[PDB]
């Protein structure tokens, strides 16, 4: 018997900036149909790890495989098909319409079914009424939905195929409502299609609620890997977080809840 | 908004009307006027397209050839080739200066946090530097070379000939086509370097090729015209306010609108006053200035 | 010692950004303005602080209208802390805090600065370029500036206003500042009035809480009298519910799955 | 860092050494060189102090007199007073232009979100406008007035007399003292308008008085010297890198360092080449340019 899995594997990733190990020895794996969360305090290098798993930043000593093949040997097109990344800062200084911006996501696919993909994606991220609008004029949440739409459009295929969506740390003016909404959407997508989400959250509650596994990164090292309950306990929180945080139980769910002491 | 094909058609018949009408406005007509009108068209196209590629590459609404101080660098290299194939020495010289300052401004826009400020400040510094250097030399050494060069760096097409126009257009017309093939990368690069890298775009290649592209453009345009600084600022905004910022329709639209606007500015330069060939650049600086202050406000 | 506000209105082009709002902040009390975006919390803060003129209403401090208050004395009585720092020139932290001693004609600036900087944990920051400081360090230095402005050798009632926190400022520093001000409220005669976006911080560190929505005050009272599931659902869009704090006897606001 | 009193003393004996020393480099010494050296001192003090007040008011490391384009406005008002008590017509004219453009730049720095970019862009627009307008007129009308004015707006003290120096110094010396009395508000205004308002500072009054202050300064300095643009940028940074940004020590330190730097630049201007009086501004633009590009980088 064999249990084959679509796996993003990371073996001993190191990343130094001038002899300073920003990411020390880190090994992990994100599996298809799983919602993983990188957490940790400032300076831990979460963004650096994300950018290591995403193939953007070259590892120093370690390797980083995707579907059994090293990211080095992966070709730009196919990779662009398999893995997509959403950041929440928007750097558009020119009047692109929301449709143009999302359609820009269809880049790796030679114009094939761009209309279908855009229709579905924009339908499910709640745009459509935003389609013919200056991207710059959009409010924060609308930008959230449009960026989410861009990435989902890049990750649209007519077949059931394993793909990876990375979600960089949220911008700061973005309310709880929109973070929650996005994480819910991606959460259920994880159950439906073969999709692996890997997001970087600062909020411990959001990671507890919407992640299957959670990965506590501190000082470039992985100091915790497991369920929200295996990681988000009072001991480890006090250990790595400075705020006076404690762990209780969620009144409604069977998940840990992190609270502030008076 | 407006359909792209209509805007292109309108700008094209406008270009034709403007050329014929300015020719209107026999060795004179064949060997002076025709190639000066044509030089206004080709240079206007060069600055328009270059300003558009530039603005794209730096992700800046304000990235012009003669405002980042790339033009001034090219011109100063021309001067350094005169103090010490001739048109080719001007081409290669101005292209060296252009590519050099262009590479500086490119470096500074990428590695520092994206700020229009910083770039335009480097612009001010370089422009003030060269602008000072020229007048200084006007006070140091005296000959026809330096006066003619001082009036020439002001930006003028008073010296339009067929050989210059030929070499210039032989460098510019294929580079404007090469700018058009790159319009896809130029669109995806708008999202950000990393963002575009994720979509498959070879960001390094696109960055280099674009830098190069606009360097060749400005090199030629400057080494034949001098220093003009709004045909790369204003025309792309004008076309872009009536087409999507999509570079497939943006590039060519600018190329025709640049030829239009420079030609209107040159034809108006040699005509606005009784037998007085004032440099184009006085007119572009004059018109484009308080227009640009209006944009801010 | 009372800061009273009677029917404050503030319009921007006929649009009532702050509709009818009446309130009072008392000495030795830690009040919290909360609400969702657009409610005009900053506008209310800037109304109570005397910076923005009311339209129809009045705003008294110690029985005297803010209009008739003189700039010096007012600068002695009330201080305001914002968390955005707009320094483009190399002022040392000491210079920046000492700048807080403005209303006091050089009198006891050394003593005040010593105490204040001691209690906000600076001192090792005193001879440093203000621009180089990290986020939390900026928090402590700004807090120090305001406490320095509010230092007097006598037991006198004073008001400290605390504008909405910057966004890169962690929970640790918000919590720390609110704790410090909280206990100061018990020791000296000081009234704190802060504007928080976080409901838990307001629950924990406020005596009274003031829910501002659409320029109107829609709730005034204890964390328990206000932060209940009904009112939260009513005015906040996130799927928030109310439970009990495992450690304290205060309401706790949580996110539903 | 360095003690303020030592820095002031050093800059003062440096000023003396520079004045006397430039006096070796008979109605020449008494009625030409003495008041030209003294004019370099008084104008350098004007630009230094004005650039410092300006930088303070706009909370900008880059707010100079001839870079926001206040100088160019003053000069263009001088030109508008010549195309159509005489020194007073120049004073009042240049002060009108100065205060006008100064009030524009002040408005734009306050009401929009604080950005150095925007301000310096308005600078570029206005500078390009006036710089274009002058050369245009050089091509339009021809007389001694316009050539002398074109060379004069380049920034020069070649025309230093005792009456000009007297009026200029009678407007400048009390305004530099008035700048010194305001150094308290200038410090508190650094925190922000609201922040300062809370401390008791009448922010409106301080803003006006400062605006006014620097307007009078630049008005005089320009209407006697023309257009120089780094004696307000560089000297305050130079003093401030060796004293606290406290304005009590900042203002006077700049006032002495400006007189130092301008005088070194003017004395070097009329001497750097055999009987060639090149305008100071070519030298300031030249030296200050690539220095400023270095600051950015």
């Amino acid at each position: 018997a064999v249990t084959p899995v679509a796996l993003l594997e990371a073996s001993h990733l190191h990343y130094h900036v001038q002899q300073q190990a920003l990411i020390n020895d880190v090994s992990l794996h994100i599996a298809s149909g799983e919602m993983v969360a990188i957490i940790g305090p400032n300076g831990a290098g979460k963004s650096t790890l994300l950018r290591l798993l995403t193939g953007y930043l070259s590892p120093s000593h370690g390797e980083c495989h995707l579907l059994g093949q090293n990211l080095n040997s992966w070709q730009p097109k196919a990779l662009a098909r398999t893995r997509a990344v959403m950041r929440q800062y928007s750097e558009l200084a020119f009047p692109f319409s929301v449709s143009e911006v999302i359609q820009m996501g269809r880049a790796p696919y030679g114009g094939s079914q761009d209309r279908q993909a855009l229709q579905q994606v924009m339908a499910q991220t709640d745009c459509l009424a935003l389609a013919q609008r200056d991207y710059r004029v959009l409010s924060g949440g609308e930008q959230q939905r449009v960026q989410l739409a861009r990435v989902l459009a890049q990750l649209w295929q007519p077949q059931p195929t394993p793909r990876w969506l990375f979600l960089d740390e949220p911008t700061s003016a973005l309310d709880l409502y929109h973070q929650q909404h996005t994480l819910r959407l991606l959460r259920q997508l994880t159950r439906q299609e073969p999709l692996a989400v890997c997001c970087v959250l600062h909020d411990l509650n959001l990671a507890a609620l919407y992640a299957d596994r959670i990965m506590l990164l501190a000082q470039g090292k992985l100091v915790a890997c497991g369920t929200p309950e295996e990681v988000l306990n009072a001991e480890t929180l006090t250990q790595w977080y400075q705020a006076d945080l404690g762990v209780s139980r969620h009144p409604e769910s069977a998940l840990p809840q992190i609270y502030l002491r008076q | 908004r407006v359909q792209p094909r209509l805007m292109l058609g309108f700008l094209l018949i406008l270009l034709v009307i403007l050329a014929l009408g300015s020719a209107n406005m026999w060795h004179i007509w064949l060997n002076i006027r025709l190639p000066r009108v044509l030089l206004a068209v080709v240079v206007g196209c060069a600055l328009a397209v270059s300003g558009t590629i530039m603005q794209g590459l730096f992700r800046n609404p304000l990235a012009d050839p003669g405002l980042l101080g790339i033009s001034s660098g090219a011109a100063l290299c021309v001067g350094l080739i005169i103090v010490m194939l001739a048109l080719y020495s001007h081409m290669v010289g101005a292209f060296i200066g252009s590519l050099a300052i262009s590479t500086i401004i490119f470096t500074l826009s990428r590695w520092g946090h994206g700020n229009l400020a910083r770039l335009l400040l480097a612009g001010i510094a370089i422009n003030a530097l060269c602008g000072a250097a020229v007048g200084v030399l006007t006070y140091i050494s005296d000959d026809q070379q330096l006066r003619q060069f001082s009036l020439w760096s002001m930006g003028s097409l008073g010296q339009a000939q067929w050989s210059t126009l030929l070499v210039a257009s032989s460098l510019i017309l294929p580079t404007c086509i090469l700018g058009l093939l790159q319009a896809r990368q130029l669109n995806l690069l708008q999202l950000g370097d990393e963002e575009a890298h994720y979509l498959g775009v070879n960001v390094r290649q696109a960055k280099l090729r674009l830098l190069l592209l606009s360097a060749i453009l400005i090199g030629a345009a400057v080494a034949v015209s001098g220093v003009i600084g709004f045909i790369g600022l204003v025309v792309p905004h004008l076309i872009r306010m009536r087409i999507g910022a999509d570079h497939r329709w943006l590039l060519p639209g600018a190329a025709l609108g640049g030829a239009c606007l420079l030609l209107t500015a040159d034809t108006l330069a040699r005509t606005l006053v009784a037998p007085a060939e004032m440099p184009v650049g006085l007119l572009t600086s004059l018109l484009g200035g308080p227009y640009f202050l209006w944009l801010i406000l």
